């Protein structure tokens, strides 16, 4: 059930899946000759809720839904947006994520359905029509997500060392509720391709003090790590706040899609 | 999808049939798929290798968690996943390891079929590799699930000679002989406990050459029980005092009367096998056979255990230079 904690510095997770943040902007210029950069946050922003609804529907945990999205980020981290159809991706994701966290293989008529009815009840602004894949299309796209993450399966996540951090500050009750929803909002970023999740936990737990009024100084004073890449993650967080603010998902992402690289077709 | 991405992948992907030779190499078939001995086409070494062709089209629940598993883990009594094929035009998945001649039921057969005509220091070598194989796994929160002698796999002739690799990390969660009385009588999770009952029955068998539940082939299981109570004798309610909370609970009591297994302990059964209740061996046995989980030793406890401190030392290999006695895998010619 807890398979591979406190292995996370000998896991593929870190020597393979922490990239370096320069490195992942120069593999993006070739989609930012379509998009800025700013309609390129907004697109995964956009497909972080596409995946969180997915699973909600399917009744799956967090972890499960949290992985799933990490499994997308890799993707396009390394690929084009026209390489495969995001809309496809995401379930693939969704799909391949609920085997490995053994909460089940999901079933081809659930899953295409659960595709299908999530985009018409809570996507019909970004998506005029019905979703057009099947359960081959999946099937399909699962051998090349495998392929592309290099079978690296096991992701880590905030959520277990945010959960031991608020037991140990004593403060479950009042920091855990608004702590665990920012970590949530963490994944509208990529901020888990370049930072260990302890480390995104520490800022997302700091944030929640600060928001809250909570004391907790010496408590950070007194942890072994460097301060410096947690105020990094920290700013990130305060600039995923304002641009939450200036983005209108609903009214913008039909005319941000229509922008995305399409594939180029078979002879 | 993408055509050039399509087709620079399809140019660049290693495919299995052309990287090994195994045509008429098969080893092995189970649940678990089909296992060839396998050669290098393009000859830049001369070693043997496990090819496993997984049960089934596609990634199996099985499949994921030991591609999941074995990518992370590493250690010399862990089998090593070395590459993933995944071949398009089938839809087949292909697992490469190392290649072990030998293991546990293979090795424990050779010595039960001479009975009708195993070396102590490689019992003990062969246990310590076990426990140490299985103390990295509970330490990284891996549980096996399924531990017999026939996913227990030791190193033939090569740089490894005799070391064992615990293999089969695709139980994702008949016969029941290596399985822990908890749950026989509906223990709802798989627990660290119940790897250690398993490790538990396969040193009984290193040491006596016979399986010690051996029983003729709902997790209520009557005669495997009253089998465990022949060796073991029935528990006191001081033994397993949360018996009562078992599931199966008032179906045993039902079934079963205490009297029956008045005579019934360890010490008499491998006593009858030759194998003396005062040794280090005994004693350690008799903590990795205990029936109430919460009362079992863990396995980095077992390592520490004094019986490994005695004459003789676990050695790395379990062979200890001696010539392998042990014959090497036939190949299939069996049809299906
Ligand atoms: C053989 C051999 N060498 N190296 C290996 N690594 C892994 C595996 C394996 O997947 N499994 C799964 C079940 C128990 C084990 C196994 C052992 C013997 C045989 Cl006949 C077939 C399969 C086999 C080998």
């Amino acid at each position: 059930d807890k398979a591979m904690a406190g292995n996370f510095w000998q896991s593929s997770h870190y020597l393979q899946w922490i990239l370096d943040k320069q490195d992942l902007l120069k593999e993006r210029q070739k989609d930012l000759k379509f998009l800025s950069e700013e309609e390129y946050w907004k697109l995964q922003i956009f497909f972080t809720n596409v995946i969180q609804a997915l699973g909600e529907h399917l009744k799956l945990r967090q972890q499960v839904i949290a992985t799933a999205t990490v499994y997308f980020k890799r993707f396009y981290a390394r690929y084009s947006l026209k390489s495969i159809d995001p809309v496809l991706m995401a379930p693939t994701c969704v799909f391949l994520a609920s085997k490995v966290e053994e909460f089940g293989v999901v079933s081809n008529t659930r899953l295409i359905a659960a595709a299908t009815s999530v985009l018409k009840t809570r996507f019909s602004y970004a998506f005029p029509k019905e979703f057009p894949y099947r359960m081959n299309h999946i099937l399909e796209c699962e051998f090349y997500l495998l392929e592309l993450m290099d079978c690296c399966l096991i992701v880590y996540h905030p959520y277990r060392p945010l959960l031991q951090y608020v037991q140990d500050m004593g403060q479950e009750d009042m920091l855990l509720p608004l702590a665990w929803r920012i970590v949530n909002d963490t994944y509208r970023t990529d901020l888990c391709l370049l930072y260990p999740p302890f480390m995104i936990a520490l800022a997302c737990l700091h944030v929640a003090c600060v928001v809250q009024q909570k004391d907790a100084r010496q408590w950070f004073a007194e942890l072994s790590v460097d301060m410096e890449k947690i105020l990094e993650i920290i700013r990130v967080i305060l600039k995923l706040y304002e641009q939450w603010k200036n983005f209108d998902e609903r009214k913008e992402m039909a005319t941000i899609l229509s922008k995305m690289p399409k594939p180029k077709p078979p002879p | 999808m993408d055509y050039d991405f399509k087709v620079k992948l399809s140019s660049e992907r290693e495919r299995v049939e052309d990287l090994f030779e195994y045509e008429g190499c098969k080893v092995g078939r189970g649940t678990y798929g089909h296992v060839y001995k396998a050669k290098r086409k393009d000859g830049k070494d001369d070693k043997d290798y496990a090819l496993k062709q997984i049960e089934g089209t596609g990634i199996s629940m099985s499949a994921c968690r030991e591609i999941a598993l074995l990518r992370e883990l590493k250690h010399p009594n862990v089998i090593s996943l070395q590459k993933v094929f995944l071949s398009h035009a089938d839809r087949k998945v292909w697992l490469l390891f190392d290649y072990a001649e030998h293991d546990l039921w293979h090795i424990i057969k050779f010595h039960r079929a001479s009975k009708a005509n195993l070396p102590r220091g490689m019992v003990k070598s062969l246990l310590y590799q076990i426990l140490d194989g299985i103390h990295y796994l509970h330490a990284n929160w891996v549980l096996h699930r399924d531990l017999k002698p026939a996913n227990i796999l030791v190193m033939g002739e090569g740089p490894e000679r005799g070391r064992v690799k615990i293999a089969d990390m695709g139980f994702a969660r008949v016969t029941f002989w290596y399985r822990a009385p908890e749950l026989l009588l509906g223990a709802r999770h798989y627990t660290k406990a119940i790897d250690i009952w398993a490790i538990g029955c396969i040193f009984a068998e290193l040491l006596t050459s016979e399986p010690i539940f051996h029983c003729r082939q709902n997790p209520y299981h009557h005669d495997q029980l009253d089998r465990i109570f022949n060796v073991m004798g029935f528990p006191a309610d001081k033994d397993w005092e949360d018996i009562k909370k078992m599931p199966e609970h008032s179906t045993l009591m039902k079934d079963f009367r205490r009297n029956t297994y008045t005579n019934c302990s360890l010490i008499k059964y491998m006593e009858k096998h030759k194998v003396k209740p005062d040794s280090k061996a005994f004693h350690l046995l008799q903590k990795l056979l205990t029936m109430d989980p919460i009362k079992r030793i863990t396995s980095e406890q077992a390592m520490q255990d004094p019986y490994f401190l005695e004459d003789p030392l676990p050695t790395s290999d379990v062979f200890a230079g001696c010539q392998i006695p042990y014959p090497k895998r036939e190949f299939l010619t069996e049809e299906e």
